[PDB]
RNA sequence: AAGAACCUUACCAGGUCUUGACAUCCUCUGACAAUCCUAGAGAUAGGACGUCCCCUUCGGGGGCAGAGUGACAGGUGGUGCA
RNA sequence: GUUGGGCACUCUAAGGUGACUGCCGGUGACAAACCGGAGGAAGGUGGGGAUGACGUCAAAUCAUCAUGCCCCUUAUGACCUGGGCUACACACGUGCUACAAUGGACAGAACAAAGGGCAGCGAAACCGCGAGGUUAAGCCAAUCCCACAAAUCUGUUCUCAGUUCGGAUCGCAGUCUGCAACUCGACUGCGUGAAGCUGGAAUCGCUAGUAAUCGCGGAUCAGCAUGCCGCGGUGAAUACGUUCC
């Protein structure tokens, strides 16, 4: 719970970690692709291109 | 009547449409067929850096497939049937 | 190392557990999902549930558990689903629906299959054991195959090394083959074991 | 910003308004490196933190409009 | 002879105006339009009235040994604090927040 | 009038032939105010000038995208598809030219 | 393992010469053909207000004198490190004729490029200056070592 | 790990606390709390001001909080020849 | 298109079609193939992506995470404030911008694609030299906003100069962002004007929309881009041949 509004940072909303953070999800790269894989991410597929 | 439908599986949100149509050509107003909306692709690149500079890229895509369906003279029975219906999970109805 | 089958299979031939569309309620009704799963983990860690499919609808929040003990699961009277519901209802916010189907052959989902084999490992059945029950059960259940293996301090031995027992065929290089696949971790005395469990289910066409 | 006018810790402001109702005499501990010189400040010697120990800046004339932090050489080398 | 600086013959007027410490190419530009005369004429092809108009105009600008002297004053006036950018001045670093471990090669 | 779409790039060429005079107006503009290159406008011709309709019709293009190569290339290929709703039996003579064919060379 | 077809260029549209857009090609740089086309059509321009002939007639004359005859190859087989003379092949002697056209006519004094392939161009149709030496030279060269082949 | 001013941040210097920042409880069950006053550099403070949990067959319990409580909790401190 | 105007065309995106040796000549086992010819947008493995087998280094990661056995456990836990991560004798790697005229400055026309935008994008209007501020149009959206291109081309000047080259660096003006830009932001005025007159040995990579070159958008993100990831614009040279490796 920070003081400022500035020091309030984007943290893994699942892991907690506070890095790589994705906006539209609220996940690091790492809990995401675990995730995204199992397929419990509404319509987010692996892409080939 | 104005609806938007909004799908990540652009096969449901076809067998939409196609009731939503239906539904409201048995209410006997006339439908502007399914028209196809720019279907919008989200992509997100995961890069892991190997050896700094090159990077193993995976990506990942969301696409909403889009459908815009007018239905010009609208009746009360149409009204009612497209409150009836019932869209699945993976489509918002919008009016 | 290799993709994970699922990974590229999905909206291919498998589909969506997270059946929703949802524009600025994306993160809200994702996370929500998050506990969903997690919690009916945490509480029916032995019932036989994997497929925790969710959908939504505004404030109707739907969980299909397919799940290999429906009996099991419902309780004495639908006993473990409503104490399920009210905690779910108490913490989501929402309507927490509770449809549920059955997971006929147990040996065909990998995830149950993997969780069976986190079991054995942990109550100490020799590696070489635990696997060939699952194994001729997924044969016997209908399975063009099975790769069953576990990695780590195998029996309390000191140099942790992995072993594989793999019947039938591992279709990788197929994108219509239905590979399952799942992983699992098996916390014994010394340390933690992989249990990774693909499954080939005949083709999708 | 510049049109919101030059920034000091209203802390700190405080600690050399009441020195400046007295004549000067004693002299401020502060941790805002950060706040800029003020004409109100001239005559006094300024405590300021480096990251370790306090540095002793007398405030002149020409020192106005710099911050503190300015006079106290966080990077020791030679 | 302008501020007492020899401006050359053959190059054009603003270009000559730009050897003038203390006048670039917008202070040229501005002097010249302030002068009321075109800025495509040439120091060869000028006038001596031109020339004391253009010069008229300067006296109002800090220019050579005046703006040389003000900028003096100001490296004087960071060695008598001894401020970061002081000392960053004498030891011949960057001054503005550039780093030094490379690129730095300008101050050193 | 005889239609055809030509594609080059990004560029898609709405290509419109007229009984005229070989002028050839794009967007409501002389192609020389459209395209500036001579040996572009020589290359949007060619298909007029083997079929030797150059003269013979006025070129109604509506072009959107790419830029002026790709605008030529698009229009280059709108003529040669327009001729052939012209006249089929200009179909061997263009074919030789290979303006018939779609430059499917898009970035990688 | 069978020869790649050469890329097909167009002709220069107001001399009906795909050796003149070659030269276009040649002369231009980071993609940027309209000041290769414009430097061209600006020295053929000078070459046509100096001479009075036709610029065509000029640049033809021009490459008859840069077009190599006879080249070195390099050939190591044991020890050899023979210089093996080389007929260019048809094709080979026009890239090497719009090669020093151009590699020759940059490197020259003159203020602009136009003014400069013009010079080159017109000093080459003379049998004189820089490219034409450059072709007599490997020739000169090739004639030294021609007991090999 | 070219999105480090603070935050991040893990390091340093100086201040600062010890079921401890956090954590299952063990319970007692209060409101929790904003708060704005006084310091402080802030934390840690001390405190003006400000405490109704709701259901309750009206007991208790889901709590949340403090205090107690009890092992611990928590460690970016070792071992990737566990 | 601004409006009336079915909707044609372009586009948008669901479903189908299409390409093969299917066909016609040679050649050849009458077959296969090979060599050509038609027709087609596509020629003979359509083009890009994606999707591999068993292996090895008790390779690296107990700093993503988890983790047996340890260790700490009024401290090796934790909290704040300031500082450091941004030091620089120097080196190893990665890139940007120049070393001018196939330019610079200067004016006049241009012609993209893609992606993003509500706690946001902000029209226009309005002020400033500009960065910016003003007040706010319309819009969670093929509808409104960011973008609405730069190279280039048409002019048009300087004249090959360390320069109207180059802009480093430093001094002085401000503008936003944030609690705060001193160490430690970006950007714009104004002045300053470094090195560099295109770098050897050596070395790495690349057969076409490629090399090269030019702008744009996005992610992270209060602010911060000479990086990354898209996206388009312009667009080459060359492959003789199996000689040596």
């Amino acid at each position: 719970t920070p003081k400022f509004k500035v020091q309030e940072y984007t943290r893994c909303e699942r892991c907690g970690r506070p890095h790589s953070v994705i906006r539209k999800f609220k996940l690091c790269r790492i809990c995401f692709r675990e995730l995204a894989y199992k397929g419990q991410i509404p319509g987010v597929k692996k892409a080939s291109w | 009547i104005r609806i938007r439908l909004k799908a990540y599986d652009h096969r449901i949100l076809d067998q939409s449409a196609e009731k939503i149509v239906e539904t409201a050509k048995r209410s006997g107003a006339s439908v502007s067929g399914p028209i196809p909306l720019p279907t919008e692709k989200s992509v997100y690149t995961i890069l892991r850096a190997v050896h700094k500079y090159k990077d193993s890229r995976e990506q990942f895509e969301m696409r909403t497939h889009k459908r815009l369906i007018d239905i010009v003279n609208p009746t009360p029975q149409t009204v009612d049937a497209l409150m009836r219906l019932d869209l699945p999970s993976g489509v918002d109805i919008e009016i | 190392q290799k993709v994970n089958p699922v990974g590229l299979r999905i909206g291919v031939i498998r589909d969506w557990e997270s059946k929703w569309y949802a524009g600025k309620d994306y993160a809200d009704f994702l996370h929500e999902d998050l506990k969903i799963r997690e919690y009916i983990s945490k509480r029916l860690s032995d019932a036989s549930v994997s497929k925790v499919e969710i959908e939504r609808a505004a404030n109707r929040v739907n969980i299909t558990i397919h799940t290999a003990k429906p009996g099991m699961v419902i309780g004495k009277g639908g006993s473990e689903v409503e104490a399920l519901r009210k905690a779910l209802n108490s913490l989501t916010g929402k309507r927490v629906h509770i449809n549920i189907l059955e997971i006929k052959r147990a040996d065909l989902d990998a995830q149950l299959v993997a969780d069976n084999i986190a079991r054995q490992l942990e109550n100490r059945v020799s590696f070489r054991r635990a696997q060939k029950q699952q194994i001729q059960r997924t044969m016997r259940a209908g399975a063009q195959g099975v790769k069953t293996m576990v990695s780590g301090r195998l029996g309390g031995a000191d140099i942790a090394r992995s072993e594989y027992y793999s019947e039938g065929t591992v279709p990788l290089h197929t994108l219509r083959a239905d590979i399952d696949y799942a992983t699992s971790e098996a916390d014994t005395t010394y340390g933690k074991l992989g249990v990774k469990v693909w499954i080939y289910r005949g083709e999708v066409l | 910003s510049l049109k919101k006018g030059p920034f000091v810790d209203g802390h700190l402001m405080t600690k050399i308004e009441k020195l400046n109702e007295t004549d000067k005499k004693q002299v401020v501990k502060t941790w805002s490196r950060r706040s800029t010189i003020f004409p109100q400040f001239i005559g006094h010697t300024i405590a300021v933190y480096d990251g370790r120990k306090h540095v002793p800046v007398f405030i002149s004339e020409d020192m106005v409009g710099h911050k503190l932090g300015e006079f106290a050489p966080t990077r020791t080398y030679k | 002879r302008i501020a007492g600086v020899d401006i050359p013959r053959d190059k054009r007027v603003v270009i000559s105006l730009t050897y003038i410490f203390g006048i670039g190419r917008t202070t040229a530009q501005q002097v010249l339009k302030e002068a009321g005369v075109s800025e495509d004429t040439r120091v060869r092809d000028l006038t001596e009235e031109e020339l004391g108009k253009i010069r008229d105009i300067i006296d109002k600008l800090k220019v050579e040994g005046d703006l040389r002297r003000e900028v003096s004053l100001n490296i004087k006036r960071l060695i008598e604090i001894g401020s970061y950018r002081g000392i960053r001045h004498r030891r011949g670093l960057p001054v503005r927040g550039q780093n030094s471990k490379n690129n730095a090669r300008t101050r050193k | 009038q005889y239609y055809g779409t030509g594609r080059r790039k990004s560029s898609v060429a709405r290509v419109r032939l007229v009984p005229g005079e070989g002028r050839i107006v794009v967007n409501n503009r002389e192609i020389s105010e459209h395209i500036p290159s001579a040996a572009l406008i020589e290359d949007i011709k060619q298909p007029l000038t083997l079929t030797e309709t150059a003269g013979t019709y006025d070129v109604l293009v509506n072009v959107h995208g790419g830029g002026l190569s790709g605008q030529a290339g698009a229009i280059r290929h709108g003529i040669a598809r327009a001729l052939l709703e012209a006249d089929p039996e200009y179909r061997t003579t263009l074919k030789r030219a290979g303006l018939l064919t779609r430059d499917a060379r898009m970035k990688e | 393992k069978g020869p790649v077809a050469k890329r097909d260029v167009l002709p220069d549209p107001i001399y009906n010469s795909k050796l003149v857009s070659r030269l276009i090609n040649k002369m231009m740089i980071d993609g940027k053909k309209g000041k290769s086309q414009t430097i061209l059509y600006k020295s053929f321009d000078i070459i046509k207000e100096r001479t009075g002939n036709d610029a065509m007639e000029v640049f033809e004359q021009a490459l008859k004198n840069i077009m190599p005859v006879l080249e070195v190859k390099a050939r190591r087989v044991g020890g050899a490190n023979y210089q093996v003379p080389v007929e260019v092949r048809p094709e080979r002697r026009t890239t090497l004729g719009l090669r020093w056209l151009v590699n020759y006519a940059r490197l020259r004094g003159e203020k602009t490029m136009e003014e400069r392939l013009a010079n080159e161009i017109l000093d080459a149709a003379n049998n004189t200056g820089a490219a034409v030496k450059k072709r007599e030279d490997t020739h000169k060269m090739a004639e030294a070592n021609k007991a090999f082949a």
